[PDB]
């Protein structure tokens, strides 16, 4: 069949640089020539324990693109299921007696990898685990640096913000570094720096980095610019003021940008980037998320259907 | 049967001997791996004289023939244990323990947010890397960890 | 047209041994011969003013495999109808205008039989009524029960629990009291005991009955084992706890009972229903909860659809 | 000599030997009443055969005299058991357990509200023989609880 | 010095008819003259951390009518404690580091005992905790029994209402059975009955009790009754509705009532006893409320000094 | 008049040498004789802004102790100040029109320094404001290395844990390093070290500090050991799980501790230092505590009283 049908979609570890192909050559052909039916007398479940509106509408968006019916829901200070003394896994192991497919986002780390071992045949994608991991936001990143920059390897991203804890941004770097040749430059406040983990996967590919600290330093050699949005409640109000005239961007830091430069951020973005930027064509945020339908459509439509040509 | 005392106790008809235990182990080694949920008779030697550890400990089981990778699972705490196999008065094997790819169900994952904690799976660690130091990554929440940190709580 | 035919499904009470036959009749058929089209363009409205994950997705899977529209909602602190000033009277003669059939829960008993009396030729489906009736819990119970013993008369049935206050046990004795020579266990603490009036019924029927203090005193007769978890908050914490070695249920206990006995429990279970009992042959409440979705298609397609020849 | 009885057992010159441990509470006991923490030689044998009450299990802990107080917590789990000390090669001293007034640390109320469940104390319950069970009232919640339901939890 | 110098009045079971007759001999000296600088310079500590108001004023007040300063909080209503993981061994040990006594109410069983572990010299009184005991409503129950009917041996006492989960008539019945030869007639639906273990303990101590459905059956030889509230929860709307909630006090049913009989209740009353009863001379429930503030200003006074010019 | 007299103790930075030796003489007289009627006729507010029980109690009792009133709200708990727009200054101008002292902890740094301005001549004490200052608890700390170390200097501190936010260990270092040759020995996770502003002002002043990582490196010359507690959420799970908590204390690490040596914690101490800890001698933490009521009392004398009879 192909080979992700009727997997699990757990982590970016889990997925070959030809699984990471595979969906990314589907998702451009879903974008060009849509298939509406496909997943006609599906039901997939959107159980959100943990409410995320912008991947929660992107997810069902896809569901409803590929015509799949929908039925789940999102938890904040709400609807009864994991309640306390329900556990994760009847949840599951009732819920994978309703549908087709799961998708799950949920607080604590690894509570998709403890569905898997209760919903049957019931595949089981990840929206979103605590800390740990967002398959479907790396999936789209890859689809819009492969869309912008015409390939994945041989590139020279930098990485900007919360290092330390954007899960994306460990994500990202586990997946552009089963490509070839990629330089990563990693401009973060050093109390918020990449982790060794990360830094020493990198060096036993002997994957190339650098570590800068202020955008302007690289604005010149790069072609992806990630930026990650500082989270304020790990930082003092000061801290979060005093480190340098900053790490945000506008679009003077721009004039220096080679021309196929673009700005990425998983969004939300409260104020790392300025309204300035979002005119300029470096500008490509909106569009990472409106292509966050194709690479979901992607994956469902693997997931789900066994051979598909299109 | 033979000749017993307790110095080095002696002979079971048949079946496993875990001996050269470091000390305070043995006991571990039994509520861990609950070695002691048979009906077969088990005989267990506590704080006894040795050559080159001085003081160790010793745990015969009859009848059971524990084996191939549950002489691994001990690796983590007697990794210099032997792990003797007889059949009628006379050792036909003897194993030593080597560090398992997978340690189920004895380890707490440290990380408190892991969903392990409030469930019904055992627990499930990928090992990695021999005596220069051992960590340990969780199944679920692939955090990795020292294994120091883990055999603590 | 078919007997069930645009009727309101409010009680058990109200529905014949005939009516729960029909029930059962066709939901074997819908789960052997799916009719994935059978409501195209009706809208069904989900009203759930008392929350309940697992019954509103096990009703919005049923109207979406049956091909069905849903609009509706949930309410743990939200979304204003009802309000206060807003009757339910007025909710429904307003939603009586929009939709073709309506599923509601409610907190306080009768508001479903109120619903009735303003939703003009819409037929309204109880999901629960305070204390009172949840009659699509009693079909999908009956049909799992009829599904693995093959009947639903002769029937050697154990309930356990608290069965004072399980709304669930009280349906299913009046329903399994209108097929023939059915012989009930009671096992319950003395402080959460099968009330008189099910009792003072059960003996005009002339059927038998009788009272057990542990599931070990019947486990070798039974059957059905209908298991039902114990509230605390009606219960001190102390007599809670001291309840003889208890009311729950482990594998060790199973040893003894017939191969064909199987264990059902509404769920959620808490603690009185071990992980052990899960892996044995006699676990049937996931499969119980599956079930659900073919009695619910089975209630919607009679409901909605004049003669159904499938 | 040859009737096996104990294949040269380990005669101990002084210590304590509980003996006629029911089956399976000889672990529990270990585990319980920490007899383990100690550097002293310990030999335990489990599922022992006993030819005279039941099939059993035998701790022999070496210069270590456990008593009076010590005997008495054993009451509630090996009602059948009698200590020996030996101060010198053969038994000085064979004591039966009798139930005491409390039996402290080892035991969980089984009351959840119980504030001994979350905070930095040690159970106590006291012990009445209502003549057919043994009660244990919590010495903090003061509810009283069968022994049974005290026992598993 | 006095046998009560600094000790914990944890328990009720904890005192001895003496330290009873003790305690209830010094309020009637201090209703009679008052000592209004008796604990002046003495700072005590009112640690509520379950909410009571009803018992805080009155706590508090008796405080003030001996002179002493009051410190402390109500919570349940998150005043900041518990927080980030303190024990109650490490609050107390903190508050007794400055305060010359503790009072405190707090949600679980065993509390105040726990409390006394950690306090060191410091008395620990306790003001409820959970379902467990309640000692200084005990000690103004009896000294208004003592005053009205001048005895606290050979009466006729009736416990009416919920006397299952009813922490105080649990309390006094042990207390009352300290001394000799009084009567009891307890009235409750069958759901709330007295508990067995109260039951064996007055059989065991050869007390005469027995059980009556009606008032009316009791009324002519009763000299206290004790009334109690029943909250609805323990039991469900219709249950209480129906013909059990008849355990409700109105001035009709005093018709035949002994000239010293007395109507005694805890409060809240909502709707046991009517409001027509309060115009009789047989009400004392408020004047049982006044009382509390000489039988805690007595147990305050013999704690904290060790001899008492009476 | 003393030259505390009617001065606002808003900052550690703004006490000399000789205030603070002052405060620390008058707290020892008050400890060894008693003036329970010095503050008589005074009233003073005790505003908590944010919600601090700990520190309420202590600073209430101080009062209640030298014979003042005391009147005041705790609120994050919505007792309703703040209620339409009424701002700081306004609030102040209007409680320093009948208090003689305000005593007050409020969220946003610079708060008590701001209720200077409006208050007139009432003293403004402060108890905490957010990240910035709270002089009171690094009196009572000063005043219990005193006590059980006999001097203020020359002194070999070592203080362990998060360093970096916690707003105490910043506050007793330049209180500490207002005096004579004392040696600093920090030792904290790198996430969590001591920030450069303190350290560039030890090393202005010519006093030694050194970095370790565990405590038995130091134990052996340590006199007085300030613990702190590092709270979960500037770390994450895995962070704080990790090799990194490991800076906890137990008896087994005390073993060649100085006679002297003295284990001081503001508290809550969660775990951080374990419980066998508390029976050594060099469990000074909760005496600490006891010592916050006579500093506190020390300077409400001092301010409000022009000349003391010492
Ligand atoms: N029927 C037997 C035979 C031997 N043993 C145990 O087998 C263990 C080790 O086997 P053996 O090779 O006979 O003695 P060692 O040479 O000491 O083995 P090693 O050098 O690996 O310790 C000894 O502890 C001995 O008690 C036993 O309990 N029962
Ligand atoms: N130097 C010795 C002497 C005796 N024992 C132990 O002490 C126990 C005491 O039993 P004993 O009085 O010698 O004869 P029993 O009849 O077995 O005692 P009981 O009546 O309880 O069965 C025996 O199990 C034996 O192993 C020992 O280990 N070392
Ligand atoms: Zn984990
Ligand atoms: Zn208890």
């Amino acid at each position: 069949a192909n080979p992700l049908y009727q997997k699990h979609i757990i982590s970016i570890n889990d997925l070959s640089r030809d699984d990471l192909n595979l969906v990314l050559a589907t998702a451009a052909k879903l974008k060009a020539n849509p298939q509406p039916e496909l997943l006609k007398h599906k039901v997939i479940a959107s159980c959100f324990f943990e409410a995320s509106t912008r991947t929660r509408l992107s997810f069902e968006t896809s569901m409803h693109r590929l015509g799949a019916s929908v039925v789940g829901f999102s938890d904040s200070a709400n609807t009864s299921l994991g309640k306390k003394g329900e556990t994760l896994a009847d949840t599951i192991s009732v819920i994978s007696t309703y549908v087709d497919a799961i998708v799950m986002r949920h607080p604590q780390e690894g509570a998709a990898r403890l569905a898997t071992e209760f919903s049957g045949n019931v595949p089981v994608l990840n929206a979103g685990d605590g800390s740990n991991q967002h398959p479907t936001q790396t999936l789209l990143d890859l689809f819009t640096i492969q869309e912008t920059q015409g390939r994945l390897d041989n590139l020279h991203v930098a990485m900007v913000g919360d290092l330390k804890y954007g899960r994306t941004v460990h994500s990202l770097t586990q997946a552009l570094a089963k490509f070839d040749g990629n330089r990563f430059y990693f401009i973060a406040p050093d109390a918020l720096a990449m982790p060794q983990y990360i830094l020493d996967m990198l060096d036993e590919k002997g994957i190339a980095w650098s570590l800068h600290s202020s955008i302007e330093e690289v604005m010149a050699e790069v072609d992806i610019l990630y930026m990650t949005r500082v989270q304020k409640e790990r930082l003092d109000p000061s801290e979060y003021a005093n480190v340098k005239a900053q790490f945000v961007l506008r679009a003077s830091d721009l004039h220096n940008a080679k021309a196929n430069m673009k700005v990425l951020h998983p969004l939300p973005r409260v104020d790392e980037i300025a309204t300035d930027v979002d005119k300029t064509p470096h500008a490509w945020y909106f569009q990472q998320a409106g292509n966050g339908i194709f690479a979901r459509q992607a994956l469902l439509a693997l997931v789900l259907n066994r051979d598909l040509v299109l | 049967m033979t000749h017993d005392n307790k110095l080095q106790v002696e002979a079971i008809k048949r079946g496993t001997v875990i001996d050269h235990i470091p000390a305070q182990i043995g006991f571990k080694l039994l509520s861990l791996f609950k070695l002691t949920e048979t009906d077969q008779r088990i005989t267990i030697g506590l704080n006894l004289p040795s050559g080159e550890m001085g003081r160790k400990d010793l745990i015969k089981i009859e009848n059971t023939f524990l084996s191939e990778d549950q002489v691994d699972q001990l690796a983590l705490y007697a990794p210099q244990a032997t792990v003797n196999r007889i059949d009628n008065y006379e050792v036909v094997g003897k194993s030593r323990p080597s560090l398992p790819e997978r340690i189920d169900n004895v380890l707490v994952c440290p990380n408190s947010n892991c969903i392990s904690h409030a469930e019904p799976v055992s627990s499930s660690f990928a090992v990695r890397k021999r005596a220069n130091d051992i960590a340990l990554k969780c199944k679920y929440c692939e955090k990795e960890f020292s294994h120091n940190v883990v055999l603590a709580n």
